[PDB]
C-alpha cells in the first residue's frame, strides 16, 4: 500500500501545524521597517 | 604569440574550418594595403583586421590540431595506414556469420585478440570516426589531454 | 506466467512517503530560490535611469 | 502493546509549544522595537517606559517554554498514544494561542508607543489593552497545562 | 574548457553534417546532383554561421580567458602605465 | 543584373569553396568505392560487394554535377563584380 | 603511466585514476575494491599530500615572520 | 601494422631539430628574440599534443562498436 | 527489533538545527548590515557599535551548531526510533526558534541602528531589546537540550 | 540485505550540496555585482576592493563542492542506508546553510559597497559583516562533515 | 535480475542536464542582450567588448551537452539501478548548477555592460565577476564527472 | 513480452518535442513582432532586416518537428520500453531546450530591434547574440538525437 | 484483450485537439479585435485588411478540427491501446501547438495593426510574421497526422 | 459486464456541455453589456444594433444546451463505457470550446461596441470578427455531434 495508519496520521497532524507555521511566518515576512525617522 | 593560438586550435581543432580560418587571414593580409589605406567605419571588420595576424596563426594551428584530431568537417583522413584491426582475423576469432545477428546489433571489436593493435602514425586512427562509441574512446582522451 | 504479482515493494509506503515529500520539499526550495534570484532587484538606479 | 509512532505525536507538541511561541514573541518584539526606534528619536525620555511591550512579548515565549519542557519531561518510549495526542494538543493549544497573542502585543505595542509620545494620557490605555493580549497567551497556557494530565 | 568546447564543436559539426548535407545525397542521379547544389549551399551557410563565426568566437574567448586567468596570474602581477610618447602617429586620421 | 557587388562577392567565395569541396568529395567516393559510409544502400542487401562500389560511383557523379552548378554560379557572380 | 602500464589484459578491475586521485587527497586506502597502479603507491600518495600541506606554512606565514624579525632586529 | 617506437623517432627528430637546432639558424635582426621564442614554443606545444594523441592509443582496453553494414563493407574493403 | 529507516528523523534534526539557525542568523545579519551601511555613511564613529546586532545573529547560528553537533554525535545505526523523534524535536525546536529570533534581531537591528544615529540615547534601548531576541533564541536551545538527551 | 532505492538518498545529497550552495553563491555574486557597478562608475579607484564579497561568495560554493565530492566518493551499491541518510542530511546541511550564507553575503555586499562609495571608512565594517556570513557558511560545512563521516 | 525501468532515472539525468543548462544559458543571454541593446546606443564602439557575457554564458549549454552525452554513452537496458541514480544525480547537479550560474552571469552582465559604457575602467571588474559566476557552472561539471563515473 | 503502457512514454516524447518547441518559437515570434511594429514607426527601412529574429524562432520549432517525427516513426507497439524512455528524454530535451532558446530569441530580438531603431549600428550585434540562442536550441537537438537512437 | 478503458486516452485526444485549438483561435481573435477597434477610429481604410490575423486564427482552429474528427472517426471500442495513445498524442500535439500559434497570431496581430495605422508599409511585414505563426500551427498538424495514422 | 462508474463519466458530459457553455455565454454577455452601457451615453441610437454580441453569446449557450440534451437523452443504465467516454468527450469538447468562444465574443464585443461608437465603419468589421468566434464555438459542436453518435 501507498500509506500506513501511522504515516497518514502523521501527515494529517503535520499539515495542521504546518499551516500554523505558514500563518505565523507569513505575517513575519510581511513586516517592514521605516524608510526615515520623524525628526531631530 | 604561440600559446594562445595553440590553445585556440585545441578548442577549434577542425581541419576544414582551419582552412577557412587560414584563408580569411591570408585574404586580409593580401589586401592589407587596400584595407588599411581606406576608411572602415564598421568596427567589427576593423577589429578582425587588426587581429589578422593573430587569426592567421589560429588557422595554421587549427589545421595542425584538426589533423591530429583527424576531423575535417566530421570526416576522418585515412592515409591507408589504418591498421587498427584486421577484419579477416576478426572472423577467425570465433566470429562466424555474425552479420546475421548483426542486422539488429553492433558487437564491439575486442582488444588483445592477438591480431589487433599498433598505433596510428599521426592522430586518432580514422576507424573511430565511424564507431558508435566514438563518444567514449575519444571523449576520455580529450578529458585527460585537457588536464595534462 | 500464471498471472503472478511482481512483488510490489514490501514497505512501499515508507520509501514512497519519504521520497515523495523529500523531493517535493527540495524541488520547491529550488523553485522559490530560483524565483528570488530570477527577480533580483539591481536597484534600477545610478546608471539605469540614463541607459533607459 | 504500544502503537508504534506513538512517541512521534507527543514530541511535536513540545516542539510546537516552543517554536510557535517564539515566533509570536519574535514578531511582537520586532514590531515593538520598530515603534520604539521611531518614537525614541524625538522623545528619548520615554525609552524606558516604551520597553514594556517587549517584555510582555517575552512572557509569551515563556508560556511556550513552560509547556515545551513539561511535555519533554513527560516523554517516554512506551507511550500509549492516548498520552501522546494529549501532549500534542497541549503543545498546539499554547503554541497557536501564544502565537496569536504575540501578534496582538506587537501590533498594539507599536501603535501604543507612537501614540503615547504624542499623547501621554494614552499610556495607561496602552498597558490595559496589552494586558488583555498577555491574558490571552495565559489562557493558552492554562488549558495546555490542564490537558497534560488528562 | 579545452575539452568542453572541443567536444561541443565536434558535436555541432556532426549534427550539421548529418542533418543537412546527408540529405543532399540520393539514389536518384539528376535529383541528387541538383539537390546537392542547393543543400550544400545551405550546409556552407550554416557551417560558417554556427562554427566558423560563433564557436570560433567561443574558442577564441575561452582560450584567451585561460591565458588571462590561469596563466598570467601565476607571474604577471601588478600594474603599470601605458607608454604614450609624443609622436606623429595620427597621419591617416 | 547587378544585385549588389557585396552579394556577388559572397557568391564567388561560396562558389569557389563549393567547387573545391564537391570535387574532392566526389573523388573520395570514387576512390573508396569509405569513411562517410552513407551511400543509401538497399535494405535487401545481398552477397554482392560490387553493389556497394556501384552505389558510390553514382554518388560521385552527383558530386561533380553539383560542382558544375557552382562553376556556373561563380562565372555569373564573377562578371557581376567586374561590371559593378 | 596508466596508458603505458595497463593493457586490455587487465581491463577488469583496471584502476580508475579519478578515484585514486580523490582517495589520495583524503588518505583513503581501502583494503579492497580498488587495485593500485603500482606497488608502494600508498606510501607515495601519503608522502606527497603531507608535503603539499607542509608547503602551506612556508607560503602562509614564514615571510611575514622573518620580516618581523628583520624589522625588530633593525629597530 | 605499426610500432610505436618509429613514430616517436620520426616526429621527435622533426620537432626536436626545430626547437633545438632552429634557434641556431636565426637572423640577427630585431626580431631574433621573438623568432627563437616562437620556434621553441611551437615545437614544444605541437610535439606534446601529438605525443599525447599517440600514447593515448597504446594498450587499448576496447575496440570500436561498428554497425553491421559497416563491418561488412570493411571486410571487403581492407 | 528496532524499526528500519529509524535514523532518518534524527538526521533531519541535525541538519534542520544548523540550516534554520543559519537562516535566522543570515537574515538578522543581512538586515543589520543594510542598516549599518545606510547609517554609518553619515556617522562612521558608530560603525564599531552598530555591529553588535550582527554578533547576536551569530550567536543564533552557534545555538544551531551546538545542537546539530550534539544530535549528530548521538546517532547510530540501530536507533530505537523513539530516540530519533526526540532528536528531530530538539533539532527543529532550536532551529525554528532561532529562525524567529533571527527576524527579531534583523528588524530591531535595522530600526535601532539607524535610529541610534538620529538619537544616540537609543543605543542602550536597542541593545536591551536585541537581548530579548537572543533570549528567544536561547529558549529554543534549552528545550532542544532537554529533548536531545531525554 | 541492502534495501534498493537506498542510494537515492545519498545521491540526492551529493547533488544538493552543490546545487543549493551554488544558488547561494550565485545570488551573492549577482547581488554584489550590481552594487559594484554602481560604485565603480561613481569612483573606479575602489574597484579592486569591492570585489571581496564576490570572492567570499565563491568560497561558499566551494564548501558545497567539498561535501558533494566527499559524498560522491562515499557512494556504493551495497549501501547500508544509514550512511545514505547521513549523506543526504550532510549534503543538505551544507547546501542550505551555504544558501543562507549566499543571501547574507549578497545583501550586505551591495549595501556596503554602495555605502563605501560615499564613505571610505565603511570598508572595515563591511569586511567584518562579510566575515560573519562566511562563518555562517562554515558552520554548515562543519556539521555536514560530522554527519557524512558518522 | 536488475530492476525494471532502471534506466528511467538515468534517462531523465541526460535530459535534465541539457534542459536546465539551456534554461541557464538562455537567461544569461537574454539579460546580457538587453543590457547590450540599451548600452550600445550611447557607445556603439563597445558593442564588441560587451558580447563577453553572452559568449561566456554559452559554456553552460556546452556543459549540459558534455554531461548529457557522457550519461547517454552509459545508458543500457541492464542497469543495476545504482548507476542509474548516479547518472540522475550527475545530470541534475550540472543542470541546476548551470542554472544557478546562468542567473549569476545574466545579472552581472547587464550591470557590467551598462556600467562599462559609463566607466570603461569597469572592464576588469566585470571580467572578474563573470569568471566567478562561470566557476559555479564549472563546479557543477566537476561533481557530475566524479559522480557519473563512480 | 514487455509491460502494457510501455508505449506511453514514447508517445509523450513525440508530443513534447513539437509542443514545447512551438511554444518557444511562438514566444520568440510574438516578442519580435511587438518590437518590430513599434520600430516601423521610426525606421520602416528596417522592416525587412528585422525579420531575422522571427526566423530564428521558426528554426526552434523545426528542431522540435524533426525529433517529434523521428520518435513517431521509431515508436512501435511492441516497444522495448527502454527505447520508449529514451524517446521521452529526447523529446523533452529538444522541446524544453528549444523553449528556453525561444525566450532568449524573443527578449534579445525585441531589445535589439528597439535599440537598433535608436542606433542602426547595433544590428550586427543583435544578429550575433541571436546566433548563440539558436545554437543553444540546436544543443537540444544534438542530445535528443543521441538519446532517441540509443 | 485490451483494457475496457483504453479508449479513454483517444477521446481525450479528439477533445483536446478541438479545445486547445479553439482556445488559441479565440485568444488570437480577441487580441486582434481589440487592436482593430482602436485602429478603426484612427482610420477607416485599413478596417477591411486588418481582418486577416483573425482569419489566420480561424485556420488554427480548423487544424484542430481536422485532427479531432480524424481521431473520432478512428476511435472504436475494441481499440488497440497503442493506437489510442497515439490519438492522445496527436490530439495534444496539434491542440497545444495551435494554442501556442494562437498567442503568436494574437500578439503580433495586435501590435501589427496598431503599428500599421501609423506606418502603412508595416502591413506586408505584419503578414509575413503572422505567416510564420500559421506555419508553426501547421507543424503541430503534421505531427498529429503522422501519429494518427501510425 | 457493464462498469457502474460509466454513467458518471456520461452524465458529467451532459453537465459539462451546459455548464461551460453558460460560463462562456455569461462572460460574453457580461462584457458586452458593460461596453453597451458605456456606449449608450454618447450614441443611444446604437443601443438596439449593439445587442448582437449578446445574442451570439446566447448561441454559444445553445450549442451546449443541445449537446447536453442529446447526451441526457442517450444516458441509460447499461452503458458500455465506450459510449460514456464519447459522451464525456463530446460534453467537454462543446462546452470548453464554447467557453473559449465566449471570451472572444466578450472581448471583441466590448472593444467593438466602444469603437463603433466613434467609428460607425467598424460595425461590419465587429460583426465579421464575432462571426469567426461563433464559428469557433460551432466547431466544438461539430466534434461533439460526431462523438456522441460514435
Amino acid at each position: 500500500g501507498f500509506f500506513s495508519p501511522g504515516i497518514w496520521m502523521g501527515l494529517l497532524t503535520t499539515l495542521f501545524m504546518l499551516f500554523i507555521f505558514t500563518y505565523g511566518l507569513h505575517m513575519i515576512l510581511s513586516l517592514k521597517t521605516m524608510d526615515r525617522f520623524d525628526d531631530r | 604569440v604561440i600559446t594562445f593560438p595553440f590553445l585556440f586550435a585545441v578548442m577549434f581543432g577542425d581541419f576544414g574550418h582551419g582552412i577557412l580560418m587560414t584563408l580569411f587571414a591570408v585574404w586580409m593580409v593580401l589586401r592589407e594595403s587596400r584595407i588599411l589605406s581606406q576608411k572602415n567605419e564598421n568596427e567589427m571588420f576593423s577589429m578582425v583586421f587588426s587581429g589578422r595576424y593573430i587569426i592567421l596563426l589560429m588557422g595554421l594551428f587549427s589545421i595542425y590540431t584538426g589533423l591530429i584530431y583527424n576531423d575535417c568537417f566530421s570526416k576522418s583522413l585515412n592515409i591507408f595506414g589504418s591498421s587498427w584491426s584486421v577484419r579477416p582475423m576478426f572472423t577467425i576469432g570465433n566470429w562466424t556469420e555474425e552479420t546475421l545477428l548483426g542486422s539488429s546489433v553492433l558487437q564491439l571489436n575486442p582488444a588483445i585478440p592477438g591480431v589487433f593493435g599498433g598505433p596510428y602514425p599521426f592522430g586518432i586512427d580514422p576507424i573511430w570516426n565511424i564507431a558508435t562509441n566514438k563518444l567514449t574512446f575519444l571523449n576520455s582522451f580529450k578529458m585527460k589531454m585537457s588536464v595534462i | 506466467p500464471y498471472n503472478l504479482a511482481y512483488k510490489y515493494n514490501l514497505e512501499y509506503s515508507v520509501v514512497f512517503n519519504l521520497v515523495l515529500w523529500i523531493m517535493t520539499g527540495l524541488a520547491l526550495a529550488v523553485i522559490i530560490t530560483s524565483y528570488n534570484i530570477w527577480n533580483m532587484d539591481p536597484g534600477y538606479d545610478s546608471i539605469i535611469y540614463r541607459m533607459t | 502493546n504500544n502503537p508504534e509512532y506513538s512517541s512521534f505525536f507527543g514530541v511535536m507538541g513540545a516542539s510546537s509549544a516552543m517554536v510557535f511561541s517564539a515566533m509570536g514573541a519574535a514578531y511582537g518584539t520586532a514590531k515593538s522595537g520598530t515603534g520604539i526606534a521611531a518614537m525614541s528619536v524625538m522623545r528619548p525620555e520615554l525609552i524606558m517606559k516604551s520597553i514594556i511591550p517587549v517584555v510582555m512579548a517575552g512572557i509569551i515565549a515563556i508560556y511556550g517554554l513552560v509547556v515545551a519542557v513539561l511535555i519533554a519531561n513527560s516523554l517516554t518510549d512506551g507511550i500509549t498514544l492516548y498520552r501522546s495526542f494529549l501532549q500534542l494538543g497541549a503543545g498546539l493549544s499554547v503554541g497557536l494561542s501564544g502565537l496569536a497573542a504575540g501578534f496582538a502585543i506587537g501590533i498594539v505595542g507599536d501603535a501604543g508607543v507612537r501614540g503615547t509620545a504624542q499623547q501621554p494620557r494614552l499610556f495607561v490605555g496602552m498597558i490595559l489593552i496589552l494586558i488583555f493580549a498577555e491574558v490571552l497567551g495565559l489562557y493558552g497556557l492554562i488549558v495546555a497545562l490542564i490537558l497534560s494530565t488528562k | 574548457r579545452l575539452w568542453a568546447l572541443s567536444l561541443a564543436h565536434a558535436q555541432l559539426s556532426e549534427v550539421l553534417w548529418t542533418m543537412v548535407i546527408h540529405i543532399g545525397l540520393h539514389v536518384r542521379s539528376l535529383a541528387g546532383g541538383l539537390g546537392l547544389f542547393f543543400i550544400f549551399a545551405a550546409f556552407a551557410t550554416l557551417t560558417v554561421a554556427i562554427l566558423l563565426i560563433m564557436e570560433g568566437l567561443s574558442a577564441f574567448l575561452h582560450a584567451l580567458r585561460l591565458h588571462w586567468v590561469e596563466f598570467q596570474n601565476k607571474f604577471y602581477t601588478g600594474t603599470g602605465f601605458k607608454f604614450l610618447p609624443f609622436s606623429f602617429e595620427h597621419i591617416r586620421e | 543584373l547587378c544585385c549588389g557587388p557585396k552579394l556577388a562577392a559572397c557568391g564567388i567565395v561560396l562558389s569557389a569553396w563549393g567547387v573545391i569541396m564537391l570535387i574532392m568529395l566526389g573523388i573520395f567516393f570514387n576512390v573508396h568505392s569509405l569513411i562517410e559510409d552513407v551511400p543509401f544502400t538497399e535494405k535487401d542487401f545481398e552477397n554482392g560487394p560490387q553493389n556497394i562500389y556501384n552505389l558510390y560511383e553514382q554518388v560521385s557523379y552527383n558530386c561533380f554535377i553539383a560542382a558544375g552548378l557552382y562553376l556556373l554560379l561563380g562565372g555569373f557572380s564573377f562578371c557581376q563584380v567586374r561590371l559593378n | 603511466y596508466k596508458w603505458t602500464a595497463y593493457d586490455a589484459h587487465s581491463s577488469r578491475n583496471a584502476p580508475s585514476l579519478l578515484i585514486h586521485f580523490i582517495n589520495m587527497f583524503l588518505f583513503s586506502y581501502p583494503e579492497s575494491g580498488n587495485a593500485m597502479l603500482y606497488s608502494g603507491q600508498k606510501g607515495i600518495q601519503c608522502f606527497l599530500i603531507v608535503v603539499a600541506m607542509l608547503c602551506v606554512p612556508w607560503m602562509l606565514l614564514f615571510k611575514p615572520l622573518i620580516l618581523r624579525h628583520q624589522y625588530l632586529r633593525k629597530k | 601494422a605499426h610500432s610505436f617506437a618509429l613514430p616517436v623517432i620520426i616526429f621527435t627528430t622533426f620537432w626536436g631539430l626545430i626547437g633545438i637546432a632552429g634557434p641556431w639558424f636565426v637572423p640577427k635582426g630585431p626580431n631574433r628574440g621573438v623568432i627563437i621564442t616562437m620556434l621553441v614554443a611551437t615545437a614544444v606545444c605541437c610535439y606534446l599534443f601529438w605525443l599525447i594523441a599517440i600514447l593515448a592509443q597504446l594498450n587499448p582496453l576496447f575496440g570500436p562498436q561498428l554497425k553491421n553494414e559497416t563491418i561488412w563493407y570493411v571486410r571487403f574493403l581492407w
